RNA sequence: GGAACUUGAGUGCAGAAGAGGAGAGUGGAAUUCCACGUGUAGCGGUGAAAUGCGUAGAGAUGUGGAGGAACACCAGUGGCGAAGGCGACUCUCUGGUCUGUAACUGACGCUGAGGAGCGAAAGCGUGGGGAGCGAACAGGAUUAGAUACCCUGGUAGUCCACGCCGUAAACGAUGAGUGCUAAGUGUUAGGGGGUUUCCGCCCCUUAGUGCUGCAGCUAACGCAUUAAGCACUCCGCCUGGGGAGU
RNA sequence: UGUGAACGAUGAGGAAGAC
């Protein structure tokens, strides 16, 4: 087992019911694979200085759990299958 | 890797001269410590000094100098070598550079100098020539 | 990984003494489960040619060891090898 | 994998054979077996509207219900069999219904993996969810061109396809060789590309397992009689002199287009001969 | 002999950042030019300035700052 | 051969970084093509030109889509790796190296014919891919001739997957291991200390690596604690040129 | 105050034989 940090992106034109819908979709994904629950922060809607798909702007959320080491290989392609969510990213907590 | 200690400390001792520092340490064996004697014998060194450390080491050598500058050796060499064994009968030990230099020759007695060995009538392994 | 506690464990099942950290007996352990984990790697990908190499080594390791160990107590190395069952 | 076989005759210069390593069980589920008779290639008239077919050995069809039509019900691939009847290997699969239906096997799929049919199942492999839910990008194989009618698309062994985008209407699809057609967005179809890729590597080696295929052998068109064939006549090894290479019936079949310029199909295709 | 104008100013108020939560900071590497500044003036040592390079490339994973733009 | 020792060596504990290897996913910019909008006689190329592209509306510009390849700037006689060689990011598995009190093993080391593995680029076999680049080749120029240097194109190749081939100025044209031998000035990662909480300055000690230079070596050029210096151990190799690496 | 040397990496000024 070891820490990780994981940031991703949410539509910004999004409806607030529906982002609860994927947050707790996101979070019960998150609790199926084990990563038991170190810390959280939400950034929030931020501008960018270039669109991915189109957008000219991002909804910003992290997470911090400790975990497998195999869930996040799962983890990705779940990640992957959301029309929602724009990009994923999962990096190791080595500071 | 350290193949051989003895040619090793001849190596110390003719970079040594060639560096013309005062003193220089090597590691310790009763072998080492013999043919130092004998150079101690011979006075081309000035003195030899061993220090105890766990466990073997470490004597101190103190090169001679002459009083009008001049190396007081102008050559050392080990003719006996690993891969390559020598042997010497009695009457067959050269006395290199005529008179002046010495041969350093194991024998069942000891370590021996030429004059000592032709004297002795033993022959042996011949370590190194110093001259 | 190996992960550190069957480290612990592989250890002091081999020791000949309390702290015999040391010792060709878990030195070749050790080393035994390097080559058992590197071996599945192998296993896992063939094109893994510098931990063909790497293993290679460690195998010219565990050869000079037992080697050793034969060149020492026949009786130990023995025992040890039928402990683990490797050697021929 | 394939099993070279050494020249110990003739016959066996050349020949190979797929690994079969995917198959299982031998024999198939009596419940699922059907009857082949075999036409021979023969109108029901009787008379040969295609050439050089029959002969073969005696096949049996397995039942396949490309439809998926149930949905909501997760499965269970149980076995993998042989099948005959083309390049594809079948997989059967035991649905929680206690229902049994043969299904096309995408390659990397293992023995006992959940299986639902349903439109909230997972992007993973031997699963098929419609169109609209599916990622841009991800293989696809066996899409039906309209909903319950079967997945005439991708069924041969080792074929695959990709979606370039999609639209409410319609989604966009990479069709084998590059071809591309805006199928519809409700339609069914299903993630990951058939296995058996290896069978295109398969080296037949003898004029004898040509005729288990049955492929009956065809003859040259110069070799023919100027009555049977356009390229007959001639004192031997007649050249191609006469005008636009043919077949026997007046069409040429070199480089010319045998596509009907008015069709149906032609405002869907948005991409055509990439070569 | 031997000093550099401007060097440093991190390991002072350092250190173990950040790895690359932050984004005040960031835009405080982040050139004109959208480029990481040269050792010459940010005066890190090579090995600060790499993980620092491997850590920008990790904010434009992030998309927190500009990949390109003018000069 | 018996009995011992830790300094060679190995292992452990506590740390250190690295384009190390393989697998999977992902990134943005640009070239190119396609689609449309905009707008019109040039565009493109050379020493000069012409071939070529363009009123069937190009080039240029705006937007969108597609596909492949490569990772700018960071980037540094920086780093890693045995060599070959590895330069976007993330994750998965994993090799190797260095430092430090110091525990344990107590010579368990070095080299190494045969043998085995790896091994740039090009090439060959099979299945895919092919945006650009581009042998062969086509055309236009240059010239007495131009089977070239130049330009406009362009196949194989260059890319991936599974194999073969095992050649390179594969160079540092300097084999591997170890000991010793003035120094100096940087850097790459560590360790200790002498004031300071820190910052930071100073000193010392390891290993990697750059340059300048004392002794020493040299046909000369130069090398020079990364010897080509002084020694040791082992393997590979040389014996006039051409004929002939035939 | 600041002289040469050295390294790693360029930007471009064009067509023509032999004894």
């Amino acid at each position: 087992m070891r820490k990780y940090e994981v940031m991703y992106i949410i539509r910004p034109n999004i409806d607030e019911e529906s982002k609860k819908a994927v947050i707790e979709r996101f979070n019960n994904v998150l609790t199926s694979n084990g990563a038991e629950i170190t810390g959280t922060k939400d950034w929030g809607k931020r501008r960018l200085a270039y669109e991915i798909n189109d957008f000219r702007d991002g909804f910003y959320q992290i997470v911090n759990v400790q975990s497998d080491a195999a869930a996040v290989q799962e983890f990705d392609r779940l990640a992957k299958i959301s029309d929602d969510i724009i990009r994923h990213i999962v990096v190791k907590e080595e500071e | 890797v350290m193949t051989d200690p003895i040619a090793d400390m001849l190596t110390r001792i003719r970079n040594a001269n060639m560096v013309r520092h005062e003193k220089l340490e090597i590691p310790a064996s009763k072998l080492k410590r013999e043919i130092a004697e004998i150079l101690k014998r011979e006075g081309f060194i000035r003195d030899v000094e061993f220090v105890e450390d766990s466990k073997q080491g470490i004597i101190r050598v103190f090169l001679k100098y002459g009083q009008n500058n001049e190396r007081v050796i102008t050559g050392l060499k080990r003719i006996s070598k690993p891969g390559l064994r020598v042997y010497a009968k009695s009457n067959e030990v050269p006395r290199v550079l005529n008179g002046l230099g010495i041969a350093i020759i194991s024998t069942s007695q000891g370590v021996l100098t030429d004059k000592e060995a032709r004297a002795k009538q033993a022959g042996g392994e011949v370590l190194a020539y110093v001259w | 990984a190996i992960t550190q506690e069957r480290k612990n464990q592989l250890i002091n099942e081999f020791k000949t003494h309390e702290s015999d950290t040391g010792s060709p007996e878990v030195q070749i352990a050790i080393l035994t489960d390097s080559i058992n984990n590197l071996n599945e790697h192998l296993r896992t990908h063939k094109k893994d040619h510098h931990s063909r190499r790497g293993l290679l080594k460690m195998v010219g390791k565990r050869r000079n060891l037992l080697t050793y160990l034969r060149n020492k107590d026949v009786t130990r190395y023995r025992e040890l090898i039928n402990k683990l069952g490797l050697r021929r | 994998a394939i099993k070279k076989y050494k020249p110990t005759s003739n016959g066996r210069r050349g020949m190979t054979t797929s690994d079969f390593a995917e198959i299982t069980t031998d024999k198939p589920e009596k419940s699922l077996l059907a009857p082949l008779h075999k036409k021979g290639g023969r109108n029901n008239q009787g008379k040969l509207t295609v050439r050089h077919q029959g002969g073969g050995h005696k096949r049996q069809y397995r039942v396949i219900d490309f439809k998926r039509d149930k949905d909501g019900i997760p499965g269970r691939v149980a076995t993998v069999e042989y099948d005959p009847n083309r390049s594809a290997n079948i997989a059967l699969i035991n649905y929680a219904d206690g229902e049994k239906r043969y299904i096309l096997a995408p390659k990397g799929i293992q023995v006992g993996t959940e299986i639902m049919s349903g439109p909230e199942a997972d992007i993973k492999v031997g699963n098929a969810l419609p169109l609209i839910n599916i990622p841009v990008g991800t293989v696809v194989h066996n899409i039906e061109l309209k909903p319950g009618k079967g997945g005439q698309l991708v069924r041969s062994a080792g074929t695959s396809a990709q979606v370039l985008g999609k639209e409410g209407k319609y989604v966009l699809v990479r069709l084998n060789s590059g071809e591309v057609r805006m199928i519809l967005s409700a339609c069914r179809a299903s993630i990951g590309q058939v296995g058996n890729e290896q069978h295109e590597l398969i080296n037949i080696g003898k004029a004898g397992r040509s005729r288990w295929k049955g492929i009956r052998p065809t003859v040259r068109g110069s070799v023919m009689n100027p009555n049977d064939h356009p390229h007959g006549g001639g004192e031997g090894r007649a050249p191609i002199g006469r005008k636009s290479p043919m077949s026997p019936w007046g069409k040429p079949t070199l480089g010319f287009k045998t596509r009907k310029k008015k069709n149906k199909s032609d405002k869907f295709i948005v991409r055509r001969r990439k070569n | 002999r031997a000093k550099r104008r401007k060097v440093c100013y991190f390991t002072s108020n350092g250190i173990t950042h950040i790895d690359y939560k932050d984004v005040d900071l960031l835009k405080k590497f982040v050139s004109e030019r959208g480029k990481i500044l040269p050792r010459r003036v940010t005066g890190t040592n090579a090995k600060y300035q790499r993980k620092l390079t491997a850590a920008i490339k990790r904010a434009r994973q992030m998309a927190l700052l500009p990949y390109v733009s003018g000069e």
